[PDB]
RNA sequence: AUGGCCAGAAAGUGGUGUUGACGCAAUGUGUCUGCCCAGUGCUCUGAAUGUCAAAGUGAAGAAAUUCAACCAAGCGCGG
């Protein structure tokens, strides 16, 4: 029992295992002596807990390992939701290191967005996975309790796989709408999720042969701010041959400068203009 | 950084102290003036190091040492630093230069890795060359025993204080700096993360060519006059011309007094901005 | 059971001699040295002291063991290196006085002095690896070969040194 | 013997509505056949 | 890796006109995967024969090869064939490329047993005097090691002369090289001649009758005895340090001395460096009775 | 010291507690959470609100592991709601953005991804220090 | 000769000032401390001029220049550039420039013969300042940070870089520069170099939590102060630097 | 033991450690031994040719080249 502040897991365990057995739990705060359990006043994130809790665990393994905690709680509940997945996890890891092939492990997690994370670990650490919920818990509550069994007792265990931070790392950044930024420009699509990393001064440019080039116009205009006609270092002719095209009138020049600021009407006479010089130079289509 | 003085009652501990550093420890001619340790803080070579000056310790064993002297032993014990044994080569002290050398040796187990120097105090009344030579041999194999360094310092006329806080100061530094790199240096041969970092900061980059810059340096500046804020013939200075025309928030600042124009009486024109 | 360590250092025991009494011998798991289970009596209080020192070879249960600078040079009492003489075996030896007793504790081994040094006072001791060492003279010392034997099966033989022996 | 799986871990996030459509898609096949 | 180590074995076969047409032959099969070579004692034994045998063209550029993992050949228990083998063939840019690596891990490899001496034949054969001091200076201190020499003209590895220009190092230095050397002492290592100019070194420049001048001579007595004052006598530097150490030291230390040279007076009269020191112990020896009855009746 | 800077004019506030905004640094947070304003008033049913330059206390909701640990400071840099500055203009940006700032003043990151407000700029030096565009 | 000063309360000398081999641009604000401090250090040898860029105060991370040259951004008002010409004697030549990245301070580390700039620069804004400022322009990045202009302190006779700075990018850099260059910190710890920090040829003020082995590796490193300080003096004696950066 | 190993950016952070060279760790093994082949490349070593000295006396040395299946060694080894 990695956590029992008042006890009541460990009582429970007191009257219902088979007579001889070993139940041990441990605390932060001081627990008031329950018979025929073994409580301690270490810690739960800290190895000198991993040495004593080996000391008291003699060679034998653990065949159920329980985690019921949660840290304090009234901050946002972004605080309160990721700081009780952590403790779920660093309980997990612990677990691993005491516990038998076969062996059961129960955590309280609340429900967030990390709830689908940590039950992935589960997964790849266990055979059979579920969440409870008993009638106990409220009903308000987003507290869930998790029982993964049929642990699979590997020779060692990627460190990465128990490290809170390759976990709980997010996901890729999913395919921007190009389609909407191009086709609905005037909708508002407010911007809440943080800026690409690497994408700094929030500016791009390309060349108007890479437009003409591009198996995906609709990316290169939703996604770039300027489309130059600027020679390059060596000397393109084909941007030699695309700016002196009848094609492109002063309007194309225009909407070319600030991409940012077009319409749908701008937007349709860019990709015709495009069709129009890739028929002239021979695109497939 | 630690530099730590003991000795007999009334050798000029609490005068070394006061010479080297700001704090306020009595110095009166009676046996146990200092009852408590007192903490100074002296600069040397951009460091900071501290001055801590005891009690004072009589020729007794630890057994029956009353709770002042303790506090010299406490000191001795649990602190690492430089200790500065102060000796009375007269007698002014009150106590024979015979009951100073079992003192040293007896205190010596406390000393038992640090650096320890032995400081002569109070010689402008009786130097090292007036002892009979059985005496001057008993101090020297004193050095002639272990690691310890033998310093000649008088703390009334001010003769070997800043001499010996140089060589001390100098000793430690060095000691300290060869822990650090030690440290840092692992068995298996792998340099530390801080040792590398270090090793960054004293490295200096320099051009492969070994050709320097110019540098434009007017000649002006060579013959200028530094400022002090003491001299009665200094220059004026824009804070006390604000000072003298007001306060912080009520002089108002002329700005077009530095404008050089072609004509000095456009300035505080009114300059056109819209038709 | 419990760690095995020496007696605080006190006025007593670093300038007299205190008598004790031992009840018993307990083996724990984890080492092969076996454990005694000694009894003392306070100097200053009437009670017991209950610690637990690491039984030798040949001692028994039920001696009048003095622990001080001045107890009896046999096996069973501990002794200053000061006090016990040159080329004496001594074992759970202190590396400095206060340290409860820090080299060689294993089933068997033993250190014997093989030089004293009176002024400032050190004393020379040779660790089970054959290796060199000086201690303060003030240190304590069980006397005597800890209990475990089996000392006819250690291979002592390397590579290098060999290359290295004449 | 088991490692960290980058790509499984994708399509077991991003992939929550797709298997629920499968289950829908397999009973309805089972309950007309 | 299966037929790789089978043709490669043939090739070793014939090699253990027809020479050179198997050293380009094995060259290009070996080609890429010299480190697991190494790895392999039958590739080892394959490699010194090929360096040996090896064209003015192909031990440059194997050496380029190995560019990166000399100090890791050195603590590889097999590559001592080959490392050997590349050492005692004098040329002036291979010995230039293969000690700027070694520098600055002197300690951890003298540590290591094996490659301790291969770390002294390299110091003994072609080793020259700048890369030979600072592998002493390295020792001195740890400061020596890390840190390239400054501007001074004191870039030689003489104790006496570097303290001299610096006083406040004698402290550090000396702790540093009695803990280093006294290690080596317990570990009975005692046959290397850098270490023995490292004993000499620390000897000179202790104050004489000083009190750790008493327990640097008599820790170096206290041995079995049988091996480290006989090489130490054998060496260069040794024996001039053990004819200081039996000047300074007192008649029971002479009696020690004399009676751990036992059974060996007919080599050590032979070297050419041992002579000198019962030279010496012959002119500075007091008790005759005891020399009248160990070093004669086992010389004449 | 309580981080309420000193010498700000009125402006108007826009990023009341509980409103999240972008982070523009690049300490591993995408977006933060306001759940505390520093020198917010005391008046009843009144949620505290931020503006450029006033430092905000805010939780990570997306972002790197370890910054979802702890509750950070932060200062507001660019904000949605216009306001006015004295001399006369009335100005907006395209979005709420804020830095992780420690209790003094000082940036945890070293990049500031897209303008920074001038009330920010010249109230705290750190932020003008890595600073690209300031408007 | 290295000094201490801090603007109204802070250590960040070079937010509020810019310091060149001919001219001083120092903030405006309430008193007259900033002022006086620079006035005593330079007395009347080269100008100082009282200018706010933009109606703000913090006109060391606004403006980049040297002794040839002084560059402005886009939101600077004419008043404000007046202020400067009339200011500045003619053999300095002052020119505001329509860049994207306004902070010219931040982008820009200039001495008098070569220059290092942000490496999103526009190509434009690289012409102007090889003409203007007359040196060499270089994209760089000082320990991936693409501020230049916070994170190095450069003149004629040395520079400093980010104390994180890797061994093999300082001997880049200096070759590249023509100066030896040392990896250091001010204002006790403090990475942003630029901003706690001006230094001309002869002449830096620094915060006032400085501390005295920054502020020896400072002026070794800058020539200043007279004495050697040539930045051999740095290797010659480390006992501090170890002691103290450990 | 001012130690080794492991974690930790570091730590005046810890664990091992309630540990003291049998203890604590880390690398390799789970091909060993016996025999046979007109088996094998070499090192040491050995041979030959042509030279110039040789403490106011002792050893006879070195230079340059061609070389060596078996004819008392060794490093290796391969089937
Ligand atoms: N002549 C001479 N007297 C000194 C010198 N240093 C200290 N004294 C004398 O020492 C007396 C005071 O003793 P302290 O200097 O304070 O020595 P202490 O170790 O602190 O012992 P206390 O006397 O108890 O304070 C003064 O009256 C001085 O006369 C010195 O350098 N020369």
């Amino acid at each position: 029992d990695l956590c029992a502040a008042p006890g009541s897991w460990c009582q429970v365990c007191a009257e219902t295992m088979p007579k001889d057995s070993l139940i041990i739990g441990v605390d932060l705060a001081p627990i008031k002596p329950i018979p025929k359990v073994i409580t301690f006043q270490s810690d739960i994130t800290t190895e000198k807990c991993r040495a004593t809790i080996r000391s008291h665990l003699k060679t034998w393994k653990a065949d159920v390992v329980l985690h019921d905690g949660a840290p304090n709680v009234g901050t946002a509940w972004v605080q309160d939701s990721y700081n009780q997945a952590e403790l779920a996890l660093h309980s997990l890891k612990l677990a691993t290191e005491f516990l038998i092939e076969g062996g059961t492990f129960v955590t309280k997690v609340f429900r967030s967005k990390d709830y689908n994370k940590l039950l992935w670990v589960c997964n790849q650490l266990f055979t059979k996975v579920e969440a409870t919920k008993p009638p106990s818990s409220r009903n308000v509550s987003a507290e869930i309790f998790v029982v993964c069994r049929g642990f699979k007792a590997p020779k060692r265990i990627d460190p990465r796989l128990l490290d809170p931070r390759s976990i709980f790392e997010d996901l890729a950044d999913p395919a921007p709408n190009n389609e909407a930024r191009v086709y609905n420009p005037e909708q508002k699509k407010r911007k809440r999720e943080g800026y690409e990393e690497g994408d700094y001064t929030q500016y791009k440019e390309t060349s108007a042969i890479e437009f003409i080039n591009t198996t995906d116009p609709i990316a290169i205009l939703a996604n770039y701010n300027k489309l130059s006609f600027e020679q390059p270092p060596n000397g393109d002719v084909a941007l030699a041959a695309l700016e002196k095209l009848p094609e492109t009138t002063k309007e194309i020049r225009a909407c070319c400068d600030d991409l940012k600021v077009l319409g749908k009407k701008d937007f349709r006479l860019l990709l015709k203009w495009r069709l129009r010089v890739r028929e002239i130079f021979g695109l497939p289509s | 950084r630690t530099l730590l003085v003991a000795g007999f009652p009334n050798v000029g501990k609490s005068s070394f102290v006061r010479s080297v550093t700001r704090a306020d420890t009595p110095v009166e001619p009676y046996a146990f003036t200092t009852k408590s340790l007192f903490v100074g803080h002296l600069d040397y070579k951009y460091l900071r190091y501290q001055v801590i000056d005891t009690p004072g310790i009589l020729d007794h064993p630890l057994e029956e040492m009353n709770t002042i002297e303790m506090q010299s032993v406490t000191a001795l014990a649990h602190l690492r630093a430089a200790v500065l044994y102060f000796m009375d080569i007269s007698e002014q002290c009150g106590f024979s230069l015979k009951a100073q050398i079992n003192l040293f040796k007896s205190i010596k187990p406390l000393f038992a890795n640090k650096m320890v120097f032995i400081v002569l105090n109070k010689m402008d009344i009786k130097k090292f060359e007036e002892l009979d030579p059985e005496m001057q041999q008993e101090i020297n194999d004193l050095t002639k025993s272990g690691e310890v360094e033998i310093l000649r310092a008088s703390c009334a006329t001010q003769e070997g204080v800043q001499e010996v806080k140089n060589h001390v100061c100098e000793r430690l530094l060095v000691e300290r700096v060869s822990q650090k790199l030690k440290a840092g240096t692992h068995s298996n041969g792998n340099i530390g993360t801080r040792l590398q970092e270090v090793m960054a900061r004293i490295h200096v980059a320099t051009p492969m060519d070994g050709t320097t810059r110019e540098t434009f340096i007017p000649e002006a500046v060579k013959n200028l006059k530094k400022y002090d804020k003491n001299d009665p013939n200094r220059r004026v200075l824009a804070r006390d011309i604000e000072e003298a025309n007001g306060g912080a928030g009520v002089f108002n600042v002329d700005l077009r007094k530095d404008w050089i124009l072609e004509n000095p009486e456009w300035k505080y024109d009114k300059i056109p901005e819209i038709f | 059971k419990a760690p095995a360590k020496f007696r605080p250092l006190d006025y007593a025991e670093r300038h007299g001699y205190i008598r004790g009494i031992v009840k018993e011998i307990i083996h724990d798991p984890g080492r092969g040295a076996p454990l005694a289970r000694v009894v003392f009596r306070s100097p200053y209080k009437y009670k017991q002291i209950t610690e637990t020192f690491i039984a030798n070879e040949g001692m028994y249960t039920g001696q009048f063991i003095y622990a001080g600078k001045n107890a009896a040079l046999t096996v069973g009492n501990i002794l200053p290196l000061s006090s016990v003489p040159e080329g004496t075996v001594v074992s759970n030896v202190e590396e400095k006085p206060g340290d409860r007793g820090a080299l060689g504790r294993t089933s068997g081994n033993y250190v014997t002095v093989v030089g004293h040094n009176p002024d400032e006072g050190k004393t020379r001791i040779k660790l089970p690896s054959g290796a060199k060492k000086v201690v303060p003279s003030s240190s304590r010392g069980m006397i005597g070969i800890v209990a475990g034997g089996g000392r006819t099966d250690k291979p002592l033989l390397k590579a290098s040194r060999a290359k290295h022996k004449f | 013997e088991i490692t960290f799986d980058k790509e499984a871990r994708i399509e077991y996030l991003t992939g929550f509505r797709k298997r629920k459509q499968a289950r829908i898609k397999q009973a309805k096949e089972i309950a007309e056949r | 890796l299966a037929e790789e180590l089978a043709r490669t074995k043939q090739l070793w076969e014939t090699l253990r006109e027809q020479r050179q047409k198997l050293i380009e032959e094995l060259y290009s099969i070996i080609t890429g995967r010299i480190k697991d070579f190494v790895l392999k004692h039958d590739a080892v034994r394959a490699v010194q024969t090929a360096i040996k045998y090896a064209t003015p063209t192909q031990r440059r550029q194997i050496a380029k090869e190995l560019q990166g993992s000399y100090a890791q050949l050195a603590e590889s228990r097999y590559a001592k064939f080959l490392i050997a083998k590349l050492l005692v063939q004098n040329d002036e840019e291979i010995r230039d490329m293969i000690i700027p690596e070694f520098f600055g891990k002197v300690r951890k490899l003298i540590n290591h047993p094996e490659a301790s001496w291969i770390l002294d034949d390299i110091y003994r054969t072609v080793a020259t005097k700048q890369q030979k001091a600072q592998m002493l200076r390295e020792w001195y201190g740890p400061e020596f090691a890390l840190f390239k020499p400054e501007k001074g003209a004191e870039a030689t590895a003489d104790l006496s002369k570097i303290l001299a220009e610096e006083p406040s190092k004698r402290a550090p230095v000396l702790k540093y090289l009695f803990d280093m050397t006294n290690t080596l002492i317990q570990k009975k290592m005692t046959g290397f001649t850098m270490l023995h100019d490292a004993m000499l070194q620390y000897f000179l420049n202790l104050k004489p009758e000083s009190e750790e001048l008493k327990e640097f001579v008599e820790v170096i007595k206290g041995d079995e005895g049988g091996d480290l004052l006989k090489n130490l006598a054998f060496t260069k530097s040794g024996a001039r340090l053990v004819c200081l150490l039996l000047a300074h030291g007192n008649a029971k230390d002479r009696k020690q001395i004399l009676k751990t040279y036992k059974d060996t007076f007919q080599l050590m009269c032979g070297d050419q460096y041992a002579h000198m020191v019962i030279l010496t112990a012959y002119d500075v020896i007091d008790d005759t009775v005891m020399t009248a009855k160990t070093i004669f009746p086992e010389l004449l | 010291k309580r981080g309420a800077p000193g010498g700000k004019l009125k402006m108007t506030l826009g990023l009341p507690v509980g409103a999240i905004m972008n982070c523009a640094d690049n300490s591993g947070a995408r977006n933060l959470y306001i759940i505390a304003v520093k020198g917010a008033g005391a008046r009843l049913n009144r949620l505290p609100a931020g503006g450029v330059g006033d430092m905000v206390m805010a939780t990570v909701k997306k972002g790197k592991p370890e910054l979802r640990k702890k509750v950070h400071p932060a200062v507001i840099v660019r904000q949605a709601k216009p306001w006015k500055r004295f001399d006369g203009v009335f100005l907006y940006f395209e979005d709420n953005a804020g830095v992780i700032v420690n209790p003094k003043g000082e940036m945890k990151g070293s990049a500031i991804t897209g303008p920074v407000g001038k009330e920010a700029a010249e109230l705290w030096p750190r932020i003008a220090s890595n600073a690209g565009v300031v408007m | 000769m290295a000094v201490r000063a801090q603007f109204e309360n802070s250590n960040e000398v070079g937010v509020f000032a810019t310091l060149t081999n001919s001219y001083c641009l120092v903030a405006l604000g309430a008193s007259e401390n900033f002022y006086s401090v620079f006035e005593a250090e330079l007395q009347d040898v080269i100008p100082i001029c009282r200018t706010t860029i933009a109606g703000t105060r913090i006109i060391g991370r606004l403006t980049a220049g040297n002794r040839k040259g002084l560059l402005v951004p886009t939101t600077t008002t004419d008043q404000e550039l007046q202020h400067l010409r009339n200011s500045l004697p003619d053999d300095i030549r002052i020119q505001r420039i329509e860049e994207r990245l306004s902070a010219l301070g931040n982008v820009i580390v200039c001495n008098d013969h070569t220059a290092l700039i942000h490496p999103d620069l526009e190509r434009e804004t690289e012409e102007i300042i090889a003409d203007v400022l007359g040196v060499e322009v270089f994209r760089q990045t000082i320990a991936d940070h693409v501020l230049v202009g916070s994170y190095m302190a450069l003149s004629n006779q040395g520079g400093l870089v980010h104390p994180k700075t890797s061994i093999q990018d300082q001997d880049e850099l200096s070759s590249l520069l023509g100066v030896p260059l040392v990896a250091g910190s001010v204002n006790r710890g403090s990475n942003v170099i630029g901003g706690g920090m001006v230094v001309n040829d002869w002449l830096a003020v620094t915060g006032l939590d400085t501390t005295a082995p920054e502020l020896s590796v400072i002026e070794s490193v800058f020539r200043l102060g007279e004495g050697a300080g040539p930045g051999a003096i740095n290797t010659s004696m480390k006992n501090t630097i170890v002691e103290s950066f450990y």
